[PDB]
């Protein structure tokens, strides 16, 4: 303030360059400053004298300091614009005439950042048209700013004044079709909030629409790829909406500029979009259709809460146009979505234009689609507004066309429907009036055939207790393949459940055993062959079409009959916190202060050290007690409180307005091998009886009426996975693949309930969701169980952090801790395991700095990733098998180190009982690091590069115990062949010694005979030594015991067991051990053992193309489309075999993996921009740089591809493992 | 090439750059070594108040520069 | 004298040195021989970075030497 | 041919020129006319600024041309 008050008395001065000095010293005071550091700078004072220098244009150098120094008060801090902002008439006087450009962008600067918080001002000096008087031949900088003054000054204008802005609307109307993005935003938001404004007065709205605006509007909607954004597209749509509907004639005139054509084009050109676009969609094709009667039939409409009309009652070619043309697709978007208000507007729509239309029109529109389902599928439904809806368009579809529709309503199941329906105020007068009308329907219409019947025919022989044979199962699958069955007779003759007991079922008092029922089944769908009659061959039928159409049968029914419920704010839950009370449950002291401050969000553990430091942890406030072991522990009732537990979770459990305004109480307190000396292995277990149940599974708890087709549909993919365990000898092949069985509604639900951002911040996901996911995991795709099992597993920062991640949307703000550690490298594994030990269960993510190196981020931690799990493979551990290969480009000191390498995957090494303990206890060691290391790479979203096998998988899940010979073929495929001979040839054995018409002495001489591939087993002179590794016995002395006929079976199961369970059993028991000590197996089940590879390790590989190229990347800063450079590395990129692929996926991102998706996965889209060089030296002899943080591509220009060839190779191989530059 | 940033209470950090880096990278840089978010944070320089999404080019900032660094409230 | 440049993955490259010089020189001859310029090169010997604007007499480095090679471009 | 020029405060200025001048020559002349300095001036035709070292033909300026002058100032 000192040097302040002697600037004051400067710029209080004559001298020209005494206020020069002054005004300058000003501005370098005022910019440096801050709140704190210039408190107490007196404004009142300095400001007029600032506006009085300012009011003055005998010099053109001061001007441009003044009004900087007036940007930079104002900058400078935020409460001074009330006595700062009375230079208004001075900047617009200054405006409308120019004699400098850079004094009057300084004023449109100044003029934007006061339009903020003051434009009543400005709009009462008519700054309107004096910003845009000379619009053109400005900066680029300065357009946007005067803009958006126009946009903030238009936010709120009465509707008393218009000649301020009449004459320069149709400037910006045709500004609107500007090439920029920004210029074209707030032009848009200008007209949107000009036609808000004016809703209530026609004569505006007919006034601003004119008809440029239109069209101009229409092209730029239909141009792609999309310049203008999401919301700012929904603002158009929106105005689009209040246009058509506030005024009826607009409706008119922009119904005859085929907008039909334009809607198609944006629904479909269906293009994904989000809901609420689809909302505002809907509602515009609404508004677009005349409104409906409310006398009559629709007096409900009451309760439940013109000149389109004359354009019909005209030449109706045009109506007749717009519903043909949008009445498939407004269809198409109904039967595809899940929401609450886009169902209703789709109701509404369809019910218009289904009232509206004439005969042939409905006839001509209703011929390639399914009405009836629908309208029955929808009578039944909690929500009583789609009950209305449905009986309304059934009234009046049967009212226009009685002749058509009443057949399909009969067979569909919607009479019996109404005929159901028919047998504190509001809710009792609807339900009064549904029954009234279901009864006058019935009583006046519906009072007074060869598949139903056939079908109640064919499951009447299904029953247990009398048999069948096989002609009713050959009477369904004809009925099921060439037929024309509903979803309603299907449910009326009992068939799901007969079908359910016919395969589930086994008890005495059945005329027939299950197995031979099941091969029926088999023999009948499917080519599987009779029973008794198995062929000495192989089975492998062909034909498998009849099961595929009865499991699509099955899922359109499951869909028809589905009645899940869905459930899809912000600033209240940020705002408001909670109040609680703690009451004692007595050596700790008794809590008498009262409320306590609980964070809906917070956990037990704040509140425990809370209590810790405020001293009522005791048998002044300490942080040694703070500075692991449990003292304190509360609890609720009768259940205890998970540390992993947020209040606003337990306050709904255990203990909803009441949730935010009651208080709650929480209660606190102080804290002989028979293996080795017979040769008797566990026998193989069969996973299909597990499933073969009629009786729910105990995991599944709720209640819907479509409960018996969804086990019928477990049960078929049982059978349909596990099939071969039922015969001596098949392969293994599943009869439909998985990915057949997904349900298209299922999925759409799962989708819309996971992005409801407030149902990951409370952890609310419904009970159905999760049960069906952890039963019957073959509902939903690949991408929905990853994003269920993220949001679930963990705490909520992680999952929005997921969320945010993956879709872009009171503002949520992700907290998380960041623990750095660093470490060298010439000791990677030691280090590595150190800092696993150390932090492996901490719940903060892991960030790696190096020593030797500045750079830090996430690009560090990606590349220690990667070296560490290149470093679990070398050949001198010697944990799996494979053979012993030279990695490719090595380091200075990795050349010459052999790597283990196997085509097919990775398998445990087995050892017997002839291992040194010190072998065995590094093995587990290992084992154990491994386990912890790929459980945490699992939390933090992190890519390994292990290369593991599909039994691993299968040990991972829980699977050790249905291991068969099938499964030898991914470990060692040498001793398959072999495995597979002995196999054949005991079969052989097996039907010699089941004739009984021989004798012993014959008997044994064809036992004997017996040879293999001309060699007899004698001849052969194998052991008990497991093939391949000559040091491990299968049973005590396997040593002198020769392998002969007589002992086969035994032999070949003791290799197999050996091979796969017995001796690779301490190894994944410590894999296990090391793996749940930080996040529990059970979490895993929502996968198969196909699918983990995706969520450890990165997509496939495939070859990179410039089609799906032109998605993501999104080149700038001197590298526009169209150009040189951009070009000839993105044709140079697709030239590789995925070596160099990986190679520059680590230059870049740091890591030889993508995420699941492709190009497009990446949340930093590739970026490419130009490298400044000199002017001296040439730009060939230069290497491409990258920032790996933000994915930042500094490509140098060039004039040769040959050259860009040469040198992106060069710069991949000779600058990795290194950052040099941050 | 190396820039120092200091503020108002007292430190240098030193940082290194490119001439074609973009401003936003460079205060994403300072968030992560510092922990400053990037939205209070001002870059001033010859009397200039710093934008975004420019480059450092723009601004004829050479070898051994010193920028200002202060945050907001 | 004939002292050697090894870059990371697998090259040599021989290079004759006068006894006392600049780096400027060496980056030179490096230049000459592959082509990096002079912004992302930087020299490791021993276990320190050769700070430029020095000689070789007071880095200790003698004939028949062996230079390390670091490209300066990632971040 | 003559052409006009438009300043930032009008000033319609009708200047003879030939198409075989430079934009250099044609500042000359407005320099000659009026007196801008040639530091200070920014002239800019259809949107485009004209760059001294082409010609009239190089612009495709024809005869009754109406060339737009704007100042500039330097930056900082």
């Amino acid at each position: 303030s000192s040097k302040a008050q002697q600037l004051l008395q400067g710029l209080q001065a004559s001298d020209e360059s005494q206020q020069l000095q002054a005004v300058i010293e000003m501005c370098q005071l005022l910019v440096m400053g801050n709140e704190e550091t210039l408190g107490g700078f007196p404004v009142k004072s300095v400001v007029p004298a600032l506006i009085t220098l300012l009011q003055m244009e005998h010099n053109f150098d001061i001007m441009n300091h003044a009004c900087r120094a007036l940007t930079y008060m104002m900058e400078a801090l935020p409460r001074s614009s009330a006595v700062v902002v009375d230079a208004i008439p001075v900047f617009l006087e200054k405006l409308q005439v120019i004699q400098c450009i850079d004094v009057a962008e300084q004023a449109l600067t100044a003029l934007e950042m006061l339009s903020r918080r003051h434009s009543k001002a400005i709009l009462q000096a008519g700054g309107l048209a004096d910003c845009l008087l000379y619009l053109e031949f400005f900066s680029i900088n300065a357009q946007r700013n005067a803009l958006a003054i126009a946009a903030n000054c238009c936010q709120s204008i009465t509707p008393d004044e218009f000649h301020f802005v009449a004459d320069s609307l149709p400037l910006l109307t045709q500004r609107l079709t500007h090439q920029d993005k920004k210029s074209v935003e707030s032009t848009c938001l200008c007209f949107a909030r000009l036609v808000d404004n004016f809703q209530h007065e026609e004569n505006l709205l007919q006034q601003v629409a004119s008809k440029d605006l239109l069209t101009n509007v229409q092209q730029l909607l239909v141009v792609t790829p999309p310049i203008l954004s999401s919301g700012m597209f929904i603002m158009v749509v929106r105005m689009f909406s209040l246009m058509c509907s506030n005024c009826p004639t607009l409706a008119v005139q922009l119904m005859k500029q085929n907008i039909a054509e334009t809607l198609h084009f944006l629904l479909c050109g269906l293009v994904p979009r989000s809901p609420q676009e689809l909302y505002e969609l809907t509602s515009l094709i609404c508004e677009l259709m005349p409104c409906l009667p409310k006398e009559g039939i629709f007096a409900v409409d009451t309760m439940l809460k013109d000149a389109r009309a004359q354009l019909m009652k005209e030449d109706p070619e045009l109506a007749k146009s717009f519903i043909k043309t949008l009445f498939g697709v407004l269809y198409e978007v109904y039967s595809s979505s899940a929401g609450p208000a886009v169902r209703h507007k789709c109701l509404r729509a369809i019910l218009r234009i289904i009232y509206f239309a004439d005969a042939e029109l409905l006839k001509d529109v209703l011929k390639n689609h399914a009405v009836s389902s629908h309208i029955a599928s929808m009578l039944s439904s909690q929500d009583l507004k789609i009950v209305v809806g449905a009986l309304q368009m059934a009234e009046i579809l049967m009212q226009k066309l009685p002749d058509i529709f009443s057949v399909y309503f009969r067979r569909e199941g919607v009479m019996h429907q109404v005929k159901h329906l028919a047998e504190s105020n509001n809710r009792e007068k609807i339900k009064g009036w549904i029954k009234e009308q279901a009864h006058k329907f019935v009583e006046r219409y519906f009072s007074s055939l060869n598949v139903l019947q056939r079908l109640c025919a064919a499951t009447e022989q299904l029953n247990l207790q009398v048999d069948g044979g096989a002609e009713c199962l050959v009477e369904i699958r004809s009925i099921v393949s060439e037929s024309d069955v509903s979803s309603f007779e299907i449910q009326h003759s009992g068939f799901v459940k007969q079908l359910l007991l016919y395969l589930t079922s086994k008890s005495e008092k059945d005329a027939v055993s299950r197995e031979i029922r099941l091969k029926r089944f088999l023999h009948v769908f499917f080519s599987s062959p009779l029973p008794g009659e198995e062929p000495i061959g192989r089975v492998e039928p062909v034909g498998n079409a009849p099961l595929l159409a009865l499991v699509h049968k099955m899922n359109n029914c499951l869909s028809q009959m589905e009645q899940f419920p869905v459930k899809v704010a912000l600033k209240f839950f940020n705002t408001h916190q909670l109040k609680c009370q703690l009451q004692r449950h007595a050596n700790v002291k008794q809590w008498k202060g009262g409320p306590v401050k609980i964070d809906p969000l917070a956990l037990v553990q704040a509140i425990e050290r809370y209590l810790v430091v405020r001293g009522y942890g005791r048998v002044e406030i300490d942080e040694s007690l703070a500075a692991v072991r449990h003292r304190l522990q509360f609890y609720i009732g009768e259940h205890l409180l998970p540390y992993n537990m947020t209040v606003y979770q337990a306050v709904r459990q255990f203990s909803r307005a009441g949730i935010w305004t009651k208080t709650h109480t929480i209660w606190y307190k102080p804290v002989h091998d028979e293996l080795w000396h017979d040769g008797v292995c566990p026998s193989v277990s069969n996973p299909l009886e597990v499933y073969l149940i009629p009786t729910p599974p105990e995991n599944i708890t709720f209640e819907d009426p479509s409960l018996d087709v969804i086990l019928l549909l477990r049960v078929l993919h049982a059978i349909s996975r596990y099939w071969y365990y039922l015969y001596d000898n098949a392969m293994c092949k599943e009869i439909i693949p998985t990915s057949e069985f997904i349900n298209s509604k299922l999925t759409a639900k799962a989708n819309r309930q996971l992005q409801d951002p407030l149902v990951i911040m409370t952890g609310n996901i419904p009970t159905w969701l999760t049960e069906l996911g952890k039963t019957c995991p073959f509902f939903f795709p690949f991408d929905t169980r990853q994003m269920l099992f993220y949001v679930t597993a963990f705490d909520r920062d992680r999952a929005m952090q997921r969320l945010l991640d993956t879709n872009p949307e009171s503002r949520v703000a992700p907290r998380l801790d960041r623990k750095k550690r660093t470490v060298n490298r010439e000791e990677l594994l030691k280090q590595a395991e150190s800092v696993m030990q150390d932090l492996g269960s901490s719940r903060a993510m892991l960030e790696i700095q190096y020593e030797n190196e500045v750079g830090t981020g996430l690009g560090p931690t990606l590349e220690f990733y990667a070296l560490v799990s290149q470093e679990l493979q070398r050949a001198d551990l010697g944990l799996w098998r494979g053979e012993e290969v030279t990695l490719s480009n090595p380091k200075g000191s990795q050349e010459g180190t052999k790597y283990i390498q196997n085509l097919q995957g990775l398998f445990a090494l087995p050892f017997g009982r002839t291992a040194k303990p010190a072998h065995i206890a590094k093995v587990k060691m290992k084992f154990r690091f491994l386990g912890k290391l790929m459980a945490k790479a699992i939390m933090d979203f992190r890519l390994v590069d292990l290369p593991l096998g599909l039994p691993f998988y299968k040990w991972m899940l829980r699977q050790e115990t249905s291991l068969t010979s099938h499964d030898l073929f991914d470990i060692d495929p040498v001793v398959a062949r072999s495995v597979y001979h002995l196999e054949d040839i005991v079969r052989q054995k097996k039907r010699l010694e089941q004739d009984k018409s021989q004798t012993k002495e014959s008997l044994q001489y064809a036992l004997e005979t017996l040879t293999m591939n001309g060699c007899s087993v004698e001849d052969l002179g194998l052991d008990f030594t497991l093939p391949g590794f000559p040091n491990i016995e299968l049973k005590k002395g396997g040593k002198d015991i020769p392998v002969t006929i007589h002992n086969l079976e035994e032999y070949l199961r003791l290799v197999i067991f050996w091979a796969l369970n017995e001796g690779v059993s301490r190894q994944f028991d410590s894999f296990r051990d090391g793996f749940e000590s930080v996040f529990p197996l059970s979490h895993l089940q929502y996968f198969y053992p196909e699918e983990l590879d995706q969520l450890l390790c990165g997509s496939k590989a495939d070859t990179w193309d410039a089609k799906t190229l032109m998605e993501c990347c999104r080149p700038d800063h001197g590298y526009t489309h169209d150009s040189r450079a951009v070009k000839f590395l993105f044709e140079i990129l697709s030239s590789f075999d995925n070596e160099q692929q990986r190679l520059f996926l680590q230059f870049v991102t740091g890591s030889p993996r993508l995420p699941v998706g492709g190009f497009r996965s990446l949340n930093p889209p590739l970026t490419i921009v130009r490298k400044t060089f000199e002017s001296t030296e040439n730009p060939d002899d230069f290497l491409p740089s990258v920032m790996t943080c933000v994915n930042y591509l500094k490509l140098p220009d060039y004039s040769s591809i040959e050259i860009m060839r040469e040198k992106l190779l060069i710069a991949a191989r000779e600058g990795q493992q290194s950052f040099h530059l941050s | 090439m190396q820039i120092f940033v200091k503020t108002l209470t007292g430190k240098t950090i030193t940082l290194e750059v490119e001439p074609s880096d973009t401003i936003e990278n460079v205060k994403a840089c300072i968030q992560d070594k510092e922990g400053i978010p990037p939205d209070q944070q001002r870059l001033i320089f010859a009397g200039k108040q710093l934008e975004d999404g420019r480059t450092l080019s723009d601004y004829n900032i050479q070898k051994e520069s010193t920028l200002h660094l202060v945050l907001r409230l």
